[PDB]
């Protein structure tokens, strides 16, 4: 493991705005094509007030937070599982921000294994997603 | 496209087979979208240092595009409650001008009607093998 | 030529709006470094409110605007982008909402696209003139 | 912060800048700017249209001399015009190395009824130009 991480919180010092152009590349970039992710009111027609993010757009928030973490603390990579929850739907123009949890640390056969843990809340203090990373070595 | 009524919905149920081209391009604009600049993705030499015929897909590419597939089913983005995807293949995306093809498809593996959820189990495969292991996404339906 | 296209105004259906993530990549991939295109508090020092957009950010919706017009209306006879202009009348921060028009401005072949780019309260935030062969 | 007015004299240079500009860069930004033109990064389609390799963007060098322009200035919301002639393609080979490109500027004209200065840019790769007439405006303080 290099340094031992178990346990540690780390808290992004920034926040993250889900951006409406930005989710709209970002949907056609992963080839969906429900109306609700690129219209306003596509969206509003399923009651939402702005657009819907494409589900695994907080990928990006994810790894602004994992990479500011391995900056930060010296270990020393495939990424075999990904899982999201989606306490709230995430929507454009909304303000997260972001909390990593080390979840897991161990080291079967060969290497080592972290589970990440990304927490999600918004200006209100709310949980609107977690996310799970499986990251290997 | 409206959410799907929870009543018509029984365990069993077989999603429409949707099939996915991706090409060389999809993968360049995916590393620049999304931040991982990672050349195994679009470098077909450095693909070669570390054993692999070709530059590939993205894992988080393939598993976005799961999502566009789950979401058209539901009928809302707004109601997926999870989607999990363990990455057990390679999705070689060969620079020749026509690329590959990723193959979705899905079964009702469980309802519970207290909550009025649905979870699928979804399978992906690429030239016949599975890009996927662990895979399945929930939502609340109407 | 092939129809005169002289003074056809394009307008573009939706608004656009400038996200903060996406001006700080974009910032970060033309190798800008000045603070205030990363940083709210280098841009409150300098008198703004929101981090400031990389100065060729509107390029994004010049050519959202411009693939539309070409993809609906196909003239003439391989095109080249020679030139490229931006008369910025207020600053662009991140947050804004921009409404895009454009208008043939020029034809020789050689034509210029004029983007004008207002706000919501329509005041005239930046022109964008492109010049393509 | 904002350059002060009446520090600048006609005929200031600006300090030289070098950027190094690798496949990387270029594929980063395709996806960014949505222009997934294949001449920026496969060299095959590169060839068949007569390049020796993949080449950048044009709003790609144009967006760095943009970052250019601004660090002089010390604030980018004070400029007030930027326009830039492309004449020159600038390749990038997928070397491990890449290209170079050297910002130079120079002050042309002030304006002391509006605070206003006009910088002449020159931009190279290899020694030569791959830029045109390419000027930016901005009000100073």
């Amino acid at each position: 493991l290099k340094t031992d991480i178990r346990g540690m919180i780390w808290r992004y010092p920034d926040y993250f705005i889900v951006g409406r152009e930005q989710c709209r590349e970002f949907a056609r970039a992963v080839k969906c094509d429900h109306p609700a992710f690129f219209s306003e009111e596509a969206a509003a027609d399923l009651g939402y007030d702005a657009l819907v993010a494409p589900l695994t757009f907080v990928t990006i928030l994810a790894k602004y937070v994992q990479l500011d973490f391995f900056r930060h603390v010296d270990v020393g990579i495939v990424q075999v599982d990904q899982r999201f929850v989606f306490h709230k739907p995430v929507l454009a123009g909304d303000k997260l921000w972001a909390r990593m949890d080390i979840h897991s640390v161990d080291e079967r056969f060969g290497a080592d294994i972290v589970v990440t843990r990304n927490l999600c809340t918004n200006d209100d203090g709310e949980l609107v997603m977690e996310a799970y990373t499986t990251l290997m070595g | 496209m409206a959410l799907r009524e929870f009543s018509s919905v029984k365990v069993g149920d077989q999603l429409p087979e949707k099939t996915y081209p991706l090409t060389r391009q999809d993968l360049v604009n995916y590393a620049g979208v999304s931040g991982d600049l990672n050349p195994i993705h679009w470098d077909d030499e450095i693909a070669k240092v570390v054993g692999l015929d070709t530059a590939i897909a993205h894992g988080m590419l393939t598993m976005g595009i799961g999502g566009g597939y789950v979401t058209s089913w539901v009928g809302d983005p707004g109601a997926v409650t999870e989607y999990n995807v363990r990455f057990t293949a390679v999705v070689p995306v060969p620079n020749d001008g026509k690329g590959a093809e990723l193959v979705f498809n899905g079964r009702v593996k469980s309802v519970d009607p207290e909550s009025k959820s649905v979870t699928i189990a979804l399978t992906a495969t690429t030239g016949g093998k599975k890009i996927f292991g662990r895979a399945i996404a929930s939502a609340k339906l109407a």
